[PDB]
């Protein structure tokens, strides 16, 4: 019925995944996503191997996906507890939404970070405050964490 | 063909079942959900469908 959504979009992302945002496996749930991103070449993210849970309601295709990252990278709009918010799931959203746009949305944050700190601000804060200070750490960060 | 809104395949009758005309089809046992838990809005326009 409308299920067949996240099955066929997390094997849709599997086989050819999009830019740095790669599917596969599930998690404990069939509405939990455990989704992997790689970083750009630009900023200081590595590829590797970094999860992100993403929780899906009884209505995927119709409310905003609960994005919950497993791998706690060093990302001033990632918070190290797992809080990821997309601005364009941000006040609700348009009904249906592809996951392919949701995590593009990732993978565009992930190409300079947005000052705009989300539930602690301290990642946010020292990218705003100096991008160095931020620098050092997430590529040190992103390769610590690169099991 | 399968309608993007649940990725689950469409009906004959049901690909000029549009409701709205932005180009974006969906079958009945689609647009139906949307009046359901959302406002019933289009999935990439936000705005209201003139539909029922
Ligand atoms: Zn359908
Ligand atoms: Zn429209």
């Amino acid at each position: 019925m409308a299920l067949k959504r996240i099955h066929k979009e997390l094997n849709d992302l599997a086989r050819d995944p999009p830019a740095q945002c790669s599917a596969g496996p599930v998690g404990d749930d069939m509405f939990h996503w455990q989704a992997t991103i790689m970083g750009p070449n630009d900023s200081p993210y590595q590829g590797g191997v970094f999860f992100l849970t993403i929780h899906f309601p009884t209505d995927y295709p119709f409310k905003p996906p609960k994005v919950a990252f497993t791998t706690r990278i060093y990302h001033p709009n990632i918070n190290s507890n797992g809080s990821i918010c997309l601005d364009i799931l941000r006040s609700q959203w348009s009904p249906a939404l592809t996951i392919s746009k949701v995590l593009l949305s990732i993978c565009s944050l992930l190409c300079d970070p947005n000052p705009d700190d989300p539930l602690v601000p301290e990642i946010a804060r020292i990218y705003k405050t100096d991008r160095e200070k931020y620098n050092r750490i997430a590529r040190e960060w992103t390769q610590k964490y690169a099991m | 063909v399968e309608c993007p809104l649940c990725m689950e395949p469409l009906e004959i009758d049901d690909i000029n079942f549009f409701p709205c005309t932005c180009g974006y089809q969906i079958c009945r046992f689609c647009w139906h959900r949307i009046r359901t838990d959302e406002n019933g809005l289009c999935p990439a326009c936000r705005k209201p469908y003139p539909e029922d």
